[PDB]
């Protein structure tokens, strides 16, 4: 069962390496970077079960 | 493109009759410790051809255990063939 | 001593028979029915409920 | 003929627990070849890719 | 209600808590008392049945049936005393506990307010019974009676819980019988047969049809000392009444398929009594009575149209006693002579004169002389089941013949000269022999005076 | 006459005590028909916070001007 | 020696705490990659020629079991290129997840193993620790839960609770008899799993207790079935009423708590109008009971007390928390409609 | 795959009895392989040609049954009223099971095969006929 | 001169003196909270 | 629900709470009260009432814990409901108002024997 402690208290275990656009230390992008901030913007307040459709 | 179908046919290196068998266990354990490089290289491209820039360490962490752990399981293979002198997968004794 | 073992147990009855009286206060919710069944003016419905 | 039909169930199963133990004895090669049949046969069979 | 479960659970530490040998008389003394409470608030209505709590209406229902259940407990310790005096007290404290541990659920069941307390308590036995059969057996064939007693009872009663959880979420809530005031029927499909067949066959495997009774003589032939739990297992069986709560409703309108349960048990009723004539073991001979004129109720219940429930209720508690008491005779006469083989005991009736009239009044109530409950429980069967179709008069008219040769051959086998080699059999039935054998024929015939207290609503 | 008033009661209780506990009931068959008309079948909406799932967290995204003019 | 045995035996759960706490596919690799690294020495302790031909039949059977997973992690790194932990975005991932993850749990196939290890580990002490490895994987399957081909996770289930059932009826050694019928209870909890995945955990906790309290009881000397005959006339009879107050409750009968998972589970698996599935499960756990009966006809039937065997001494084992569990492994049914709304 | 049923369960439905045992020797002929897979894998079979032969034999043996089973029905499924009906489609079971019993002699099998492989035939049709689902979702 | 440890004996007693105290300390507090909140 | 990995959130203030003398809390630790009596009996105590310092500290533990746990259970069945009505209330298109018909109307089957 997924407890998600790193939500409650403060630490970051991972959460940074996770997706294709976060930091990239010197601020250098990926190729398809610009489509992430597009696609995450879509499904967030969604509950993901209607996201697919 | 094409380099993703090789190496993939390579990662069917599993082939399992030759994963546990036949004897000279060291041949079995071998195709295991080289089951990597099918996991490594394959994941050293997709990370690379697109610039992730971050997961780039992951390839390093795919070895550091793959050597650490697979080097453990070598140890037992001394304990087997210490008491014998031939590995020979054909030792079944504990049965069911 | 006085033999608690013996008939002290039958006292379990009135112990229990009281519990069947604990509920009637929460089962009161209908004083109203047409079958007489009245709870009309009397000091009868008033007792037992 | 009441006791043949139902207790036939007794000596029906108790035999199939002699084919799931006896014939599996030993030979670490012999398991491992049979995970492979199972891991391919899941490809062709059904919904598993669909 | 708690008026009952609480003292009878209060019994539980009335026993071990006591001293040495005082134990038997300690609990037999109290266990009788509860019978005043048994009647006490019961035998109220009558009309517009009694329900005193949310999840209990103790028995209103006109299936009183509970007063007996509270009888047979302090008939055991008078019954069970014989050879159980030969092992340790901390074990003897057990055998009185689990025996109560049974008596506590049979008060819970028969009330249950509903279907789903029934079931989990309908299956809640077999924990206490199975433990009495396997330990304290006699022969070594007992170990198989342990299994066969399960693997039927439990075998098909799981399809209940598949069905009763299927109703709970289909129509409203089964939480209460007393609300069926909305019930739609069951018309037909290849699904609904199964529903009706799942909600039924679990009950049949208890009160036997002529199939799947293969367990009943296996458990009774070899079974505890006194019939100690064999008296109880002749309560358990008839307690399949709950088919009276269902088949009255909850798929009322399929009679379509009734016929394979009629002609299957209606030709067994003329049957298994007849395979009982050549038996060489006495506790077998009675075990096959128990099928026969019990299995007559299954043709009483399926048919609707009361005058059957007038007669179907009187039967559940008809042999409830007579079929009980015979297992009490064949026990006693076995104490003295250690074979259960019927042949061996002959030339009695000289040597135990007072126990003559005990056999007789027992074997006379399978004959069912007209005045007692037995016929007035059978002649409301024949009156409705005649109207079904006129031809039922033949087979169930034959039942009334083979059963008469059936009973006598058991008595008249004990009228002969035999002195033969027995130096045993001295004891002239010390009081318990004739005390516990009474408290049956006294209460049994008695009810015929005011026999409106055994009847259904109809 | 002596007993009936000594022990039990008449249809001032065992009637219209059932009236009492069948409103402890017909509200228990109202609320087992609205789960199975909601829980089991929500459905395609995934509307109410029940069949709701995790998607992604748009907090951790970055808006800054990273260096490459086209991306 | 004695310190580290608490350093090792601590790092296990630290191996499985990074499993349940993580967002990130890499960590659920490293996470149960360091069990197969940190389990192995426990098997050893007495250095015998079985444990070492055991943990080597275990090793390479949890080596690939892992190493496939890393191939089905890096598939959906191609497609969608977003790690984290959610439906797998591509069918060759999941079908290479769930039926290569069934190796650690082992399900319907992938068990020629669970009897080859649990038998003949010289260390019976525990071997209670093979209740962790049931608890690491499930803490993936609860997350990935809305992606499965759905025709599989039943097809490994229903071929399991059957195949683990028949497996034992033929068995005597009672380390195996627990080995078997521990594939069985992996049939109920992953048969549910797509429908309402809590009321799985319910079966998961009630399982961790019951199999737990067996072993702690099987620890005094007990090994082979016919060494549980010499039990009641020797060690203590208050032991025998225990081993009969559980082994029966574990297949389950309604007055006990062993009936608690089924009774609730079928509330769930019908109401979804699949009524032809659960009977066959419901009815097959039946002949899962005939181990335990016929196990329980060993100890209450006073079978030939061993020989002249005189144990006048008292005991000094660690019964730790055994004086609790079969008051919670039995009597809890009367208590709880909590388990569906408590852990949820 | 799943569709072999889909054209099996659509077109013939009581008629065209030739295609109906055409495609229903496929299934009972298909599953003969899988038992031949674990036969030599789990059981030893040291025989280059001998082993092969044994395998084939077993496979074909298993195979027998699917062929006749489609036939014993759609014949009688044609000849009475010309639909199929929960009684009609049983018949393929008993005689169908007898093939297995016809093999490896009867007395303890040929009845049981006729019996149980009889009992479990009807349910199939009876199953979709009332609209039963084994594997579902809300 | 009975010989328990006379070290721990009374801890279990003393501990329960804490728990019931602390239990009701949470209870007699929280009871009013319902009304303070409602 | 929200405020994840919390035993119970702050929102549980508005619940009764489940105070004592409920049969369960009494029953809770009863099954422990029959647990303590075991605790002796395994080792051949052979007291059947042994030191009250073991024969207590159980009963103390359960009912405290049994209590401290029942406080959230009752909560959960509340947040279940609360999230239902508030959905049942909106989308009235998914929630019809049935009409009222006595029997001048319905026919049943009608199949007597
Ligand atoms: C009740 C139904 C009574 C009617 C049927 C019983 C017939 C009379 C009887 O018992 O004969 C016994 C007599 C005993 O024969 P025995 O074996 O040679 O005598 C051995 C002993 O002397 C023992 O046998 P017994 O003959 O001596 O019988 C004992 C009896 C003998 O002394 C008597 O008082 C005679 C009893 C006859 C009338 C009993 C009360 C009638 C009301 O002693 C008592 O009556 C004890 C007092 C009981 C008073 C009960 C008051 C109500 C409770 O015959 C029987 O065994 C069969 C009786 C059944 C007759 C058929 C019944 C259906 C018609
Ligand atoms: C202490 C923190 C750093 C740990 C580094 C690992 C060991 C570093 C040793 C530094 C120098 C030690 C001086 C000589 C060793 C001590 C000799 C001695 O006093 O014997 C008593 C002993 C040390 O014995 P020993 O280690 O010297 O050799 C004896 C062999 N055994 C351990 C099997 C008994 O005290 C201990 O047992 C403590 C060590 C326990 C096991 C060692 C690994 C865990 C270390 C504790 C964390
Ligand atoms: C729950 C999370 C997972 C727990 C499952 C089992 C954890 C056991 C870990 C230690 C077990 C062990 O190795 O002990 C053997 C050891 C014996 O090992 P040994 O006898 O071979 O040698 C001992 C060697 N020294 C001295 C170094 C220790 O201890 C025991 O004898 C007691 C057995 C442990 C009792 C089990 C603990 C919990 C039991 C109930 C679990 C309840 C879970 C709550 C359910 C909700
Ligand atoms: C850094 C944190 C360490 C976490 C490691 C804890 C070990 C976990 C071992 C699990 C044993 C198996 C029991 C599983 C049931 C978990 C019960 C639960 O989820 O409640 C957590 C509780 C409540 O859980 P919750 O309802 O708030 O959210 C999680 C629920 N699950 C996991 C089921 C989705 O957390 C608490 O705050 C209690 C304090
Ligand atoms: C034999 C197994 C075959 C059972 C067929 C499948 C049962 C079934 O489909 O039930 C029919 C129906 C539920 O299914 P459905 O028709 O979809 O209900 C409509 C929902 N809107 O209605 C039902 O809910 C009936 C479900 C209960 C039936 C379960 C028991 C069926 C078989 C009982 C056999 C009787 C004893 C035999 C076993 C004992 C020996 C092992
Ligand atoms: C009074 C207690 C019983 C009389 C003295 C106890 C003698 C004894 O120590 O035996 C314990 C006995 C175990 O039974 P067993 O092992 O089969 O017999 C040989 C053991 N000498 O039986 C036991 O005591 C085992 C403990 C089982 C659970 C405790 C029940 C013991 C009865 C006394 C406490 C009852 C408390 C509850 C009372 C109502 C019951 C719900
Ligand atoms: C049901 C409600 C659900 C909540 C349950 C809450 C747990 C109940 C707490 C009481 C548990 C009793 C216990 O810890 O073990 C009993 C015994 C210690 O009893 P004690 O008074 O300390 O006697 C010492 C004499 N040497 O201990 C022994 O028998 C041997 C000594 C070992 C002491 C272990 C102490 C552990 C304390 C926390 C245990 C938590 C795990 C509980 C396992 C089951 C949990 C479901």
């Amino acid at each position: 069962p997924f407890f998600d402690v790193q939500k409650r208290l403060g630490v970051d275990l991972d959460r940074w390496m996770t997706i294709q656009s976060a930091e990239q230390p010197h601020k250098i992008p990926s190729r398809c970077h610009a489509f992430e901030k597009e696609w995450i913007e879509c499904a967030h307040g969604i509950g993901s079960i209607r996201a697919e459709k | 493109s094409m380099v993703y179908m090789n190496i993939m046919m390579a990662f069917t290196v599993s082939l399992v009759g030759l994963l546990m068998y036949r004897s000279h266990l060291m041949s079995s354990l071998l195709c295991l410790e080289g089951m990597m490089l099918s996991l490594f290289v394959m994941a050293a491209l997709t990370i690379l051809n697109s610039h992730f820039t971050l997961a780039s360490m992951m390839p390093i962490i795919l070895l550091v255990f793959a050597a650490c752990e697979a080097a453990l399981g070598l140890s037992l293979l001394v304990m087997v063939s210490n008491t014998y002198g031939t590995d020979y997968v054909q030792n079944l004794n504990l049965l069911q | 001593r006085d033999h608690w073992v013996h008939v002290l147990v039958p006292m379990g009855f009135v112990f229990g028979y009281y519990l069947d009286r604990k509920n009637d206060e929460k089962l009161t919710a209908f004083r109203n029915k047409s079958l007489l069944y009245k709870r009309e003016l009397k000091p009868n419905e008033e007792v037992t409920w | 003929w009441l006791e043949a039909i139902l207790p036939k169930t007794i000596s029906l199963a108790q035999m199939k627990a002699s084919t799931l133990v006896t014939n599996q004895k030993g030979l670490i090669k012999l398991y491992f070849l049979s995970f492979l049949i199972t891991i391919l046969i899941s490809m062709i069979l059904f919904n598993f890719h669909e | 209600m708690l008026k009952y479960i609480i003292p009878t659970i209060m019994l539980m530490p009335l026993t071990w808590l006591s001293k040495n040998n005082m134990i038997w008389v300690n609990s037999t003394a109290h266990s009788l008392l509860i019978s005043f409470t048994s009647l006490l608030l019961m035998n109220q209505f009558g009309d517009n049945s009694l329900n005193f709590s949310l999840l209990f209406f103790s028995d209103s229902l006109s299936t009183p049936l509970l007063i007996l259940t509270m009888w047979l407990l302090p008939l055991m310790l008078m019954a069970s005393q014989h050879h159980l005096s030969k092992e340790n007290l901390t074990r003897k404290k057990l055998f009185i506990t689990m025996l109560i541990s049974l008596q506590l659920f049979l008060i819970m069941t028969f009330t249950a307010m509903e279907l789903i307390l029934f079931y989990i308590l309908f299956e809640a036995t077999l924990v206490p019974t199975l433990i009495i059969i396997t330990r304290w057996g006699n022969q070594t064939e007992r170990l198989n009676a342990g299994l066969y007693f399960l693997f039927y009872t439990l075998a098909g009663s799981l399809p209940l819980l598949v069905a009763l959880i299927y109703i709970q979420n289909t129509v409203g809530s089964l939480n209460f019988l007393m609300l069926q005031y909305w019930v739609q029927p069951v018309h037909n499909s290849w699904s609904n047969v199964f529903m009706w067949l799942a909600c039924m066959m679990a009950f049949m495997v208890k009160m036997p049809l002529y199939g799947l009774h293969l367990w009943l003589p296996k458990a009774h032939v070899e079974a505890p000392i006194a019939g100690s739990m064999v008296l109880a297992a002749v309560l358990l069986k008839l307690g399949g009444y709950g088919m009276l709560r269902i088949t009255l409703i909850l798929n009322p309108m399929t009679d379509f398929m009734a016929y394979p349960f009629i002609m299957l048990s209606l030709w067994g009723m003329i049957m298994t009594s007849s395979i009982c004539l050549r038996q060489t073991d006495l506790k077998s001979l009675i075990a096959y009575s128990s099928v026969s004129h019990m299995a007559l109720v299954i043709v009483a219940i399926l048919i609707q149209t009361p005058w059957s429930y007038m007669g179907a209720t009187a039967l559940m508690i008809a042999h409830g006693l007579t079929s009980s008491m015979l297992f009490c005779l064949a026990n006693s006469n076995y104490e003295r002579i250690h074979s259960r083989t019927m042949i061996l005991a002959r030339g009695l009736q000289t040597l135990l004169p007072l126990m003559a009239t005990w056999w007789l009044l027992a074997s006379l109530t399978n004959l069912a002389l007209p005045p007692t409950i037995n016929l007035i429980g059978e002649l409301f069967v024949v009156m409705s089941t005649f109207s079904w179709s006129n031809i039922t008069i033949i087979l169930m008219g034959v039942n009334m013949v083979i059963t008469a040769l059936y009973s006598l051959y058991m008595l008249i086998m004990t009228q002969r000269g035999k002195y033969t080699y027995h130096i045993n059999n001295i004891s002239p039935s010390f009081t318990r022999e004739n005390a516990l054998m009474s408290l049956h024929i006294l209460p049994l015939l008695l009810l015929t005076l005011n026999p409106k207290i055994i009847l259904g609503p109809l | 006459r002596w007993i009936a008033r000594t022990f039990f009661d008449g249809p001032e209780k065992n009637y219209e005590r059932t009236m009492a506990i069948l409103q402890i009931e017909a509200e228990k068959a109202e609320l087992r028909l609205k789960e199975l008309e909601v829980r089991r079948l929500m459905r395609a909406r995934g509307d109410g916070p029940w069949f709701h799932y995790p998607t992604i967290d748009k907090e951790l995204i970055d808006h800054s001007p990273k260096a490459t003019p086209d991306n | 020696n004695p310190i580290i045995f608490i350093i090792i035996l601590l790092t296990i759960m630290l191996g499985t705490i990074i499993v349940m706490i993580s967002s990130h596919w890499l960590l659920v690799w490293i996470g149960f990659e360091m069990n197969m690294l940190a389990i192995i020495p426990i098997m050893m302790k007495n250095h015998n020629p079985r444990a070492t031909e055991a943990s080597t039949k275990y090793f390479l059977t949890q080596s690939t079991a892992s190493m496939l997973l890393m191939m089905a992690v890096i598939i959906n790194l191609m497609f969608s290129g977003q790690w984290t932990v959610m439906k797998l975005f591509n069918p060759m991932a999941s079908m290479l997840m769930t039926m290569a993850l069934a190796m650690k749990l082992g399900m319907a196939p992938f068990h020629f193993w669970v009897p080859e290890v649990t038998q003949g580990i010289p260390l019976s002490s525990g071997l209670i620790l093979l209740t962790w490895q049931k608890l690491a994987p499930m803490s993936v399957l609860y997350q990935i839960f809305p992606s499965i081909n759905l025709n599989l996770i039943l097809t490994l289930s229903v071929l399991s609770i059957l195949i683990g059932g028949w497996g034992g009826l033929n068995q005597t050694q009672l380390r195996k008899i627990m080995a078997y019928s521990s594939i069985a209870h992996m049939g109920w909890m992953t048969a549910v799993l797509p429908y309402n995945p809590t009321m799985t955990l319910l079966n998961l906790i009630i399982y961790i207790i019951m199999t737990s309290t067996m072993f702690t009881m099987f620890m005094a000397n007990s090994t082979t079935t016919t060494l549980s005959l010499s039990h009641t006339w020797n060690k203590t009879p208050i032991m025998t009423v225990l081993i009969l107050a559980t082994l029966l409750s574990m297949g389950g009968l309604p007055p006990l708590s062993g009936f608690m998972p089924k009774w609730m589970i079928i509330q769930e698996m019908t109401k979804n109008n699949s009524i032809i599935l659960p009977t066959f499960m419901a009815i097959t756990a039946l002949l899962n009971l005939y181990f335990y009966m016929r196990l329980t006809y060993s100890t209450t039937l006073t079978m030939f007390p061993s020989t002249n065997n005189m144990k006048m001494k008292w005991q000094f084992p660690l019964m730790k928390k055994m004086t609790f569990l079969p008051t919670m492994v039995v009597l809890s049914t009367m208590m709880l409609p909590l388990t569906p709304m408590l852990s949820v | 795959a799943k569709t072999v049923l889909r054209q099996y369960w659509d077109i013939p439905e009581g008629t065209e009895c030739h295609r109906k045992t055409y495609a229903t020797t496929s299934i009972g002929g298909a599953a003969g392989l899988v038992v031949s897979a674990y036969s030599v894998a789990l059981k030893t079979p040291t025989s280059f040609l001998e082993g092969v032969a044994r395998t084939g034999r077993y496979t074909f043996t298993a195979a027998a049954i699917g062929a006749i089973f489609g036939l014993t029905s759609c014949i009688s499924a044609q000849v009475r009223e010309k639909p199929d009906d929960p009684l009609n489609y049983l018949i393929g079971g008993c005689a169908g099971g007898l093939i297995l019993g016809a093999r490896t002699r009867s007395y303890g099998i040929g009845a049981a095969a006729c019996a149980y492989m009889g009992l479990t035939a009807a349910l199939v049709k009876m199953g979709q006929l009332e609209g039963w689902q084994v594997f579902a979702e809300p | 001169h009975g010989s328990p440890n006379w070290l721990k004996v009374g801890l279990t007693l003393g501990t329960s003196v804490f728990l019931w105290i602390y239990l009701i300390k949470q209870h007699n507090e929280d009871v009013l909270e319902y009304k303070r909140r409602n | 629900g929200r405020a994840t990995f919390q035993f119970l959130p702050d929102e549980a203030r508005s619940l009764p709470p489940p105070k004592l003398t409920d049969p369960r809390l009494a029953f809770v630790g009863f099954l422990g009260y029959c647990s303590g009596l075991i605790d002796n009996a395994i080792r051949r105590r052979p007291v059947l009432l042994a030191g009250l310092h073991r024969q207590l500290l159980y009963i103390t533990s359960f009912v405290f814990v049994g209590y401290y746990l029942l406080k959230r259970q009752d909560y959960m069945y509340a947040v279940r409901d609360h999230d239902m009505f508030s959905y049942i209330k909106s989308h009235p298109e998914d929630f019809p108002e049935k009409d009222k018909k006595t029997y001048g109307e319905v026919f049943e089957e009608f199949h007597p024997v």
